[PDB]
């Protein structure tokens, strides 16, 4: 296993690390667009 | 900014206001009011007053310059 | 319309809007707004007249 011993050694380090880095970017985008619409309500109040 | 909008609205009613009388209602938030100075007018009104106090007539308060219902 | 009120600007005496609900200070008594009055069938025995 030229690649198989190393896919668990020097690639399993990276792809397990980018997993939680993918989760939080997924998590904040749901959090961000929620913050977007809450600001769009208050701007719709004050401008009116 | 929503509180400063509330503040500048809610101090339009603390002025030595003039007194008029409600005459007619046109539509949503715009009416005809006759003053105690005579010379019947046509102004816009506020967004605060509950509209169940103006049925044929009411002793009302008016602005000096813009002459709105207060 | 002749004998109709309009909105006149105090700026330059320009016309602003045709004002409906013509001059009539005595239709308080006429055209009653609410009718939650009695019904049609409790008259009871005047069917030739009705």
């Amino acid at each position: 296993l030229e690649e198989g011993k190393a896919g668990s050694g020097l690639r399993q380090y990276y792809l397990s690390k980018i997993e939680e880095l993918q989760l939080i970017v997924n998590d904040k985008s749901q959090n961000l667009r929620r913050l977007q619409a809450q600001r769009n309500e208050l701007n719709a109040k004050v401008r009116l | 900014e929503f509180l400063h909008a509330q503040e500048e609205v809610k101090r339009i009613q603390s002025i030595p206001l003039v007194i008029g009388q409600f005459l007619e209602a046109v539509d949503q938030n715009t009416a005809i009011v006759g003053s105690t100075t005579g010379s019947n007018y046509y102004v816009r009104i506020l967004s605060t007053i509950d509209r169940e106090l103006l049925k044929p007539n009411a002793s009302v308060a008016l602005h000096k310059h813009s002459n709105a219902l207060v | 319309t002749p004998n109709c009120r309009v909105a006149l600007r105090n700026d330059s005496y320009t016309l602003h809007k045709i004002l409906p609900n013509k001059v009539d200070p005595l239709v308080s008594l006429m055209m009653v707004e609410k009718v939650p009055d009695s019904t049609y069938e409790m008259i009871g025995g005047l069917d030739k007249q009705i």
